[PDB]
């Protein structure tokens, strides 16, 4: 059985001012990917980068997270630091998913460049900074995820199987 | 005695996840807005998509929440050129004695441009 930690950062969401709704929309995506058995690992936690390490780390190494997703805090905003938290956990970054999500935004909003998200791996677990805006959410999981479960695979980690009809991954044979 | 609930949601494009998302996000919100308990409540549920959005049907995200049996209908918005792109439009008919004004009409993301209240 295959574990997916959701982290969304946000100092409002986690004082229980505004509710999460960016971590939600993560959590119904995957639901919709899916098809294999898997367990969400989900926590919200303030603009705090040492919060931020903690929490990743824990969820790779002791909950065995092959999949981390986070959402927030990724843009030029002084308070924004979760970029520089997964760096930090991160002893091999992945700079093609960096690239490719801003790419995609970029034919639409010129401030895509604005956006500091990156990925990289924390041993054999998979760690994806998403927006913090809901809306951007889905486009940008979607960019990512068909390269996902094949990632995982040359980690030696679970099979994900997905739904053709919502996403198709690509695994070479 | 029946009461209409309006809703409304914009996506940023049209994908079959995206759309659904968006609809059980919307739908879960009007309900939670007049603190609608059971799914037996409800009559029925009609949909409304713009021209821009053909990837899915909205009422596969009724069926992802467990509205197995509430009836569903979806249609085609109308095209008005310069109006809101991407709008998913829900039209519920809610089975209750709620006063018209005090039923709470939920419009999201994009779409808060739609009614200045």
């Amino acid at each position: 059985k295959a574990k997916i930690g959701i982290v969304t950062v946000s100092d409002r969401a986690s004082a229980g001012i505004t509710a999460d709704i960016s971590g939600k929309a993560i959590i119904l995506a995957l639901n919709l990917y899916l098809t294999s058995e898997w367990e969400p690992i989900y926590q919200v936690i303030p603009d705090e980068q040492k919060v931020i390490e903690r929490t990743l780390i824990k969820m790779a190494d002791i909950q065995d997270c092959c999949l981390i997703v986070t959402t927030g805090g990724t843009g030029p905003a002084k308070r924004d630091v979760t970029p520089e938290a997964t760096e930090a956990v991160c002893d091999r970054m992945m700079p093609g998913f960096g690239e490719l999500m801003r790419a995609e935004s970029l034919k639409e909003v010129p401030t895509a460049i604005l956006s500091r998200q990156t990925a990289g791996l924390r041993g054999d677990s998979l760690i994806v900074n998403l927006p913090g805006d809901p809306a951007s959410i889905s486009d940008c999981l979607l960019a990512v995820f068909p390269a996902i479960p094949y990632c995982i695979d040359l980690m030696e980690g679970p099979y994900l199987e997905c739904n053709e009809a919502m996403i198709k991954p690509f695994r070479p044979k | 005695m029946v009461r209409g609930i309006r809703g409304a949601i914009t996506v940023n494009s049209d994908t079959p996840t995206s759309i659904i998302i968006a609809t059980i996000l919307l739908l879960e919100k009007m309900l939670e807005a007049n603190g609608i308990q059971s799914y037996e409540e409800l009559a029925a549920v009609i949909f409304t998509v713009t021209e821009d959005l053909t990837s899915a049907f909205p009422a596969e995200a009724a069926r992802q929440i467990g509205m197995h049996r509430v009836p569903l209908l979806s249609a085609r918005e109308v095209p008005v050129p310069g109006s809101l792109p991407r709008v998913i439009r829900v039209l519920a008919l809610w089975n209750t004695d709620t006063p018209q004004d005090r039923v709470r009409h939920v419009y999201l993301s994009e779409a808060v441009r739609l009614r200045p209240d």
